[PDB]
């Protein structure tokens, strides 16, 4: 898949 | 200006490149309000700080010194002039698998040494490797980063999506350092494709994606690459290869036949460095102000010049 940028998460349980 | 820095032009909290005045070296600097910041972020902050302060690796960014003022934090850093791998990777496409290797071989020493010091990152991500002027890994960014015991599955399930660990996007209390190696294999498959192996039009489909750990391999790579990818990408943890078993995997040496990659010894503190300190002594400090604020490990500003000194 393309590379970009994703937000940090602090819970990716959600 | 602070302290013994002439802020220059903003480079990226506002991150401001700077000239030491008493060394002329050029430093990053990291300015940020504290007074915005609610409870848990200034304990996450100090909890940062004390962890950059704990590593010292050639391909981990270099903290110099740390300025407190009521309202205002400043982290002096070494500054890394080429910039994001991330952007490099925009810019070039890809590494070829050469290249891909000598930046590989400083990523996985780098984060197998935060683990030998009970570190683990847990944001590693293309973004947070920078290059300095040699095009050498520096690795940043801190900012989620806890240290841990065996003894001790962590609790908190922070990334960024698609570098994260499945357990992670699971309810998963896991081992801590598990959950960078699976980082660093999205990583590996970053350099070598110059693309994300996990990602969809949106994150329920990335989460599919990663919790499937289905990835394509490209047929331009290599075997022992993807051989290697096998070792970090693998859904359950607990045969997720260890950092110093992946070492020693034939990718990892492709011409270094005769010097396999191995842990990081960190090398014994030098405080009494005659040159250093006479220098420093005829800048007017004294010997018993370097020595206490090295053996204190205080990163005050004499321990600052002392370490800008070697540098």
């Amino acid at each position: 898949f393309p590379l970009k940028r994703h937000d940090k998460v602090d819970d990716l349980s959600k | 200006h602070i302290g013994n820095y002439r802020l220059l032009k903003t480079i990226g909290a506002k991150v401001k490149l700077a000239r030491h005045i008493l060394t002329g070296k050029e430093v990053a600097v990291k300015i940020i309000d504290k007074t915005q910041l609610n409870s848990s972020s200034l304990q996450k902050l100090f909890r940062e700080v004390r962890i950059m302060k704990v590593l010292n690796h050639p391909n981990i960014v270099k903290l110099f010194e740390v300025i407190e003022t009521e309202k205002t934090l400043y982290l002096v850093m070494e500054y890394a002039s080429g910039g994001e791998v991330f952007d490099y990777l925009v810019a070039h496409g890809w590494m070829k698998e050469k290249e891909a290797r000598a930046k590989f071989r400083q990523i996985v020493s780098a984060v197998q040494y935060c683990h030998q010091k009970f570190i683990v990152h847990r944001d590693l991500k293309a973004e947070n490797l920078l290059l300095d002027a040699d095009m050498n890994i520096k690795i940043a960014d801190f900012g989620f980063s806890n240290e841990f015991t065996f003894g001790n599955k962590l609790d908190t399930f922070c990334g960024s999506p698609p570098y994260a660990a499945p357990e992670l996007f699971q309810g998963k209390k896991y081992d801590g350092p598990e959950v960078d190696v699976w980082s660093l294999g999205v990583i590996l498959y970053t350099l070598v494709s110059g693309s994300l192996p996990f990602d969809g039009q949106n994150l329920k489909e990335l989460r599919e994606r990663v919790l499937r750990g289905k990835y394509r391999i490209p047929f331009y790579m290599s075997t022992d690459c993807e051989n290697l990818l096998k070792k970090f990408l693998i859904l359950n943890p607990s045969k997720r290869g260890t950092l110093e078993q992946i070492m020693k995997d034939r990718w990892m040496n492709v011409g270094h036949e005769d010097d396999e990659l191995k842990p990081y010894v960190e090398p014994l503190p030098d405080y009494k460095d005659p040159r250093r300190t006479e220098l420093m002594v005829s800048m007017g400090y004294t010997r018993e102000e370097i020595q206490d604020s090295l053996v204190g490990q205080r990163y005050n500003e004499v321990m600052a010049t002392y370490l800008l000194l070697g540098y």
